[PDB]
């Protein structure tokens, strides 16, 4: 459906656009705010702007050098020759970061080549469905803030403690996917407390 | 020549 | 200090986002790469193809700007960091087999850090020509420094090889001296050497660190005798 | 600076008590004046309240560090 397919992609332009700005990225305020309305008027989608025309290019605040792309896939399950027309962009604009979402999954013989081509080009597979919300706003998730490895190490002396001690957090679960962390980091997590008000935790991201 | 000959002493 | 004040500054304004003077300032985008440096106290080769690029985008009847570029890598924090820098990659080149002549990378932290050291000339007199570099630093000075280290290696993979007869061999601690001729005769090798000295007490090497102590006596500029490496 | 608390936890009461009733019924020196006792427990208890008992605490702090207590430094609650 037509006027469902802009609805969801408008959701799914929110949704990456309050992500980014969690990581830490420069997002504007307006495309924070942007609409459904304001959303077809800078462009109806179908037979209409494409996965390819989506595409958005955002910097980092800390660092203007790093910039990070956000890929949509005109196909339903995204083949190598996309992978391979994605990194060689990347490639053209000399950038590692990118973010490709999938229509409703993707190929295994991709997710290998993601696998393999990491460090050259870090990529991250994201399915539409689990994008079409900003998972971190909901009730029960608590607020998460990535730590820096001065933070790491002044923790880890404070308590003389390792990495080996701390709890953990599965890299594979989707609030650290919705960060963007990799091994090796580590998570500050406030929540509420009904007994002490504030409680602060640190997941050891694996 | 000097390094190099350091580097396959290392090597050995 | 007053240099690094300036950088502070234009960083300062770059945190305000003043388009009319981050707009304006040609150092501006040079000064991204300084800070994502300076706060690491290394040059990766991101950053250091992005200098090498902004040197590069200097045009003529404009060099004015590279004056400034020189005071701005006149901060010493900005020479710890290239010294760190190219201290580090004369460490992990020494793996791969790779003499610091065959090493690009370095060169171009050779060529920063040349621009920079003259800060003070170009300031003085309008200088907008590039400091040249020495041979012998190429050839003799980093590859004396591989030597010492290689050395040290190969006498620690023997240490951890058992079998060792009674009134072992000590580390050769004879020091040629045209590393030290180098050191009080280039301000270039001779700070890389005081921050290779530096590192080597980190690594807290008794023999080689003796070894070298001779020779730091007389240096250039009496930059051995300065406050930055005496702090550190 | 022993960054652990200066409380005496109950298991450190009850460890401290035991070890120096005890040490009193092996004939040990009693290092306050009783008063016509012979249980080493009420003795202990009496010691304790006087703070008057040899014993040094150990507290091994979970990184294999330890602090060294002495039982009149803590706080006898």
């Amino acid at each position: 459906d037509d006027e469902e397919e802009t609805y969801r992609l408008w959701k799914i332009r929110k949704t990456i656009m309050q992500l980014c700005h969690d990581r830490g990225y420069l997002v504007t305020q307006d495309e924070l705010d942007q609409t459904l309305e304001e959303f077809k008027a800078q462009f109806k989608p179908s037979e209409g702007p494409r996965r390819t025309d989506l595409t958005v290019l955002v910097a980092h605040n800390d660092d203007p050098t790093d910039q990070m792309f956000v890929f949509f896939p005109e196909e339903p399950k995204v083949g190598i020759k996309t992978i391979k027309v994605y990194c060689q962009r990347m490639q053209e604009e000399n950038i590692t970061r990118a973010l490709i979402v999938v229509q409703q999954g993707m190929t295994p013989s991709a997710k290998q080549s993601l696998v393999d081509m990491a460090p050259k080009y870090i990529l991250e597979q994201f399915l539409q469905q689990e994008l079409l919300i900003n998972i971190t706003e909901h009730e029960l998730v608590p607020e998460h803030v990535v730590m820096t490895k001065e933070e790491v190490t002044e923790l880890l002396a404070r308590y003389k403690l390792r990495e080996n001690q701390l709890p953990r957090i599965q890299a594979g679960d989707p609030v650290a996917r919705y960060f963007g962390i990799k091994r090796g980091q580590v998570v500050k997590i406030i929540r509420p407390s009904e007994t002490a008000g504030r409680y602060i935790t640190y997941r050891l991201v694996q | 020549e000097a390094l190099q000959k350091k580097f396959n002493k290392l090597k050995k | 200090h007053y240099c690094t004040l300036r950088a502070e500054l234009l960083m300062s304004l770059h945190d305000l986002d003043v388009g009319e003077i981050c707009t304006v300032d040609p150092c501006h985008k040079f000064t991204w790469c300084l800070d994502a440096c300076i706060r690491e106290r290394f040059v990766d080769s991101k950053r250091a193809r992005e200098l090498q690029g902004f040197l590069d985008g200097v045009k003529k009847g404009q060099e004015q700007v590279l004056g400034d570029l020189s005071m701005i890598l006149c901060d010493p924090f900005a020479i710890n960091t290239l010294a760190l820098s190219t201290v580090r990659h004369l460490q992990e080149l020494v793996g791969q087999e790779t003499l610091p002549r065959d090493s690009p990378d370095l060169l171009l932290l050779l060529r920063l850090l040349a621009l920079g050291q003259g800060a003070w000339d170009m300031i003085d007199s309008q200088v907008f020509k590039e400091p040249k570099m020495e041979v012998e630093l190429i050839t003799r000075f980093l590859p004396m420094l591989m030597s010492f280290l290689v050395d040290d290696y190969t006498f620690n993979v023997d240490q951890k090889l058992p079998a060792e007869e009674k009134a072992p061999v000590s580390y050769p601690n004879t020091l040629p001296e045209s590393f030290t001729k180098f050191l009080q005769e280039q301000r270039m090798a001779c700070e890389v050497g005081l921050y290779y000295v530096l590192h080597i007490t980190k690594q807290r090497n008794k023999n080689a660190l003796l070894r070298l102590l001779p020779g730091l006596v007389e240096t250039f500029g009496d930059l051995a005798f300065g406050d930055i490496f005496l702090h550190l | 600076k022993r960054i652990t608390t200066p409380y005496m936890t109950k298991y450190e009461r009850a460890r401290v008590l035991g070890t120096r009733a005890l040490q009193i019924a092996m004939c040990a020196p009693v290092m306050v004046e009783l008063e016509g006792e012979t249980d080493p427990l009420l003795i202990a208890m009496k010691e304790l309240k006087a703070r008057k008992i040899p014993i040094i605490i150990r507290r091994y702090l979970p990184d294999g560090s330890y602090e060294d207590w002495g039982v009149d430094e803590l706080i006898i609650s």
